[PDB]
C-alpha cells in the first residue's frame, strides 16, 4: 500500500542502496512494493527480495531462540519465578516472525509462483515457500504444527521435481534447495536420514557435473556443494 | 545450527 | 503511549530480554515506556536507557553515513544522471535518524534532566544531551546547524563543569563525557586543537588518581583512558 | 570515525 505512489524502477533502485546500507527492513519493504507492481521479476530483483526477507527473518529468529532458551531455563526446578514476561516478549517476536513469514507467503501465492513458467523461476520461489513454511514449523506448537510441516515439504517437493527434471545438477538454485530440503529433513521433519542421503546424493551428483562448467559457474556451485560438506560433516 | 542459504 | 499499561518492572525486565537478544529497537521502546512512568532511573536504569537508544542511532548513522557517500559521489564530475532516488532514500534515513533524536530529547526535557540533582545522574544527562544534538549537527545544513551544534556545546559544557566539581576525574561518566566533548570539538565545532587539550588532560588528570581505586573501579576507568589514547593517537 | 561512549 505504501509503496503504491513510487516507480517499479525506484523501488529496486532503493533495495539495493538499502542493501548497501544494511537496511534490511527497507530493503523488504521497498522489494514488497516492488512485486506489488504485479509485473513478473527477473533473476536478479528475485534474488534482492529473497536476501531481503532473508536477512529480516534470519534476525527475528535468532531473537526468538535467545528468547526461547530463557524461557525453557525459567520452567527447570530449582528456578525462580520471575512472572509472564519472558514468555510474553517471546510471544510479541514470535507474532513479529509470523507476520513476516505470511508476507513472503502471501507475495508467493499473489501472484508470484502461479505466473512463475520458467524451471529457475519457479523452483526458486517454491523454495522460498518451503523455506518460510520450514520457519513457521520452527515455532509452531499447536494443532496445525502437522500441517505447516507438510506446507514445507509439499512446496519443497514440487521445487526438487522440477529442479530434476528441468536443471542440471550444478545449478546453484537446485543445489541451494537441495541444502534447505535437507535440513527440514534434519531439524523439522526428524527424519536425518533423510537429510544425510539427500545432501550426499546432492553433492556427488553435483561433483560429477562440475567439468562442463566455467570457471565462474564452477565457483558458483562449488561455494553451495562445501556447505552441503559442512552439513555432513555436522551431521556425521 | 546447519547451512541454509 | 503503547507502553502506558505496562508495569514500571516488567518494562525494565523487557528492555534487559531485548538486549540479550540484540533487539535494540524494542530495548529502547521498553525504556521510552519506562521513563514516561516519571519516576526518576536508577544507574542500572539509566543505563540500559543509553544503550538502546545509542544502538538504534548507532545503526542510522552508520547507515546515513553509507548513502551520504553514495550521494556525494553522485554529484562528482562524469556522474551519470540516476535520478531523485539517492537523495530520497538518504532524507528518509535522516528523517528517521532526526526522530530517534528528538524522542531523546524529549525524555531528557520531560522529565529526566530538571529531576536530576545527583551529579551522576544530571552529568549523565546532560552528556546524552549534548550526545543526541551532536547526531542532529551531523545531518544538520541549514538555517538551525549553528543553533544545533550551540545547543550540543552547551549541554557538554554544563555537564563538565558539574563534573569537575563534583566528580574525581576517573569517574567513568566524566571520562565517557570528556571523550565525547572531544569528539564534538574535533568533528562538529571545528576545533582539532580542543579536542587534543581535552583529551590529554583528561587521560593525565586520570592517569594520577588511579591509585586511590579498586582493581574494579580501575578496571572501568583504564578502559575509558584507552579510548581517549586511542583518539590521540588517531589525532596526531 | 573516533571513538565515544
Ligand atoms: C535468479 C537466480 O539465478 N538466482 C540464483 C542465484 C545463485 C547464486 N546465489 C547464491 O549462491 C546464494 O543464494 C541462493 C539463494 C537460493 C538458492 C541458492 C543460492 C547467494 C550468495 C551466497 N554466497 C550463496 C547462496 C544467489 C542466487
Ligand atoms: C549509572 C552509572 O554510573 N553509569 C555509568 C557507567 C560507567 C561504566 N560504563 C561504561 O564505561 C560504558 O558506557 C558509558 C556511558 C556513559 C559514560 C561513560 C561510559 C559502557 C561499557 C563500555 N565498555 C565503556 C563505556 C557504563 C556506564
Ligand atoms: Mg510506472
Ligand atoms: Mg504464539
Ligand atoms: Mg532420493
Ligand atoms: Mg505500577
Ligand atoms: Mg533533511
Ligand atoms: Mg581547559
Amino acid at each position: 500500500g505504501a509503496m503504491g505512489s513510487m516507480e517499479r524502477a525506484s523501488l529496486i533502485q532503493k533495495a539495493k542502496l538499502a542493501e548497501q546500507a544494511e537496511r534490511y527492513e527497507d530493503m523488504a519493504a521497498f522489494m514488497k512494493g516492488a512485486v506489488e507492481k504485479g509485473e513478473e521479476l527477473s533473476c536478479e530483483e528475485r534474488n534482492l527480495l529473497s536476501v531481503a526477507y532473508k536477512n529480516v527473518v534470519g534476525g527475528q529468529r535468532a531473537a526468538w531462540r535467545v528468547l526461547s532458551s530463557i524461557e525453557q531455563k525459567s520452567n527447570e526446578e530449582g528456578s525462580e519465578e520471575k512472572g509472564p514476561e519472558v514468555r510474553e516478549y517471546r510471544e510479541k517476536v514470535e507474532t513479529e516472525l509470523q507476520g513476516v513469514c505470511d508476507t513472503v507467503l502471501g507475495l508467493l501465492d499473489s501472484h508470484l509462483i502461479k505466473e512463475a513458467g520458467d524451471a529457475e523461476s519457479r523452483v526458486f520461489y517454491l523454495k522460498m515457500k518451503g523455506d518460510y513454511y520450514r520457519y513457521l514449523a520452527e515455532v509452531a506448537t499447536g494443532d496445525d504444527k502437522k500441517r505447516i510441516i507438510d506446507s514445507a515439504r509439499s512446496a519443497y517437493q514440487e521445487a526438487m521435481d522440477i529442479s530434476k527434471k528441468e536443471m542440471p545438477p550444478t545449478n546453484p538454485i537446485r543445489l541451494g534447495l537441495a541444502l534447505n530440503f535437507s535440513v527440514f529433513h534434519y531439524e523439522i521433519a526428524n527424519s536425518p536420514e533423510e537429510a544425510i542421503s539427500l545432501a550426499k546424493t546432492t553433492f556427488d551428483e553435483a561433483m560429477a557435473d562440475l567439468h562442463t562448467l566455467s570457471e565462474d559457474s564452477y565457483k558458483d556451485s562449488t561455494l553451495i556443494m562445501q556447505l552441503l560438506r559442512d552439513n555432513l560433516t555436522l551431521w556425521t | 545450527f546447519p547451512a541454509t542459504v
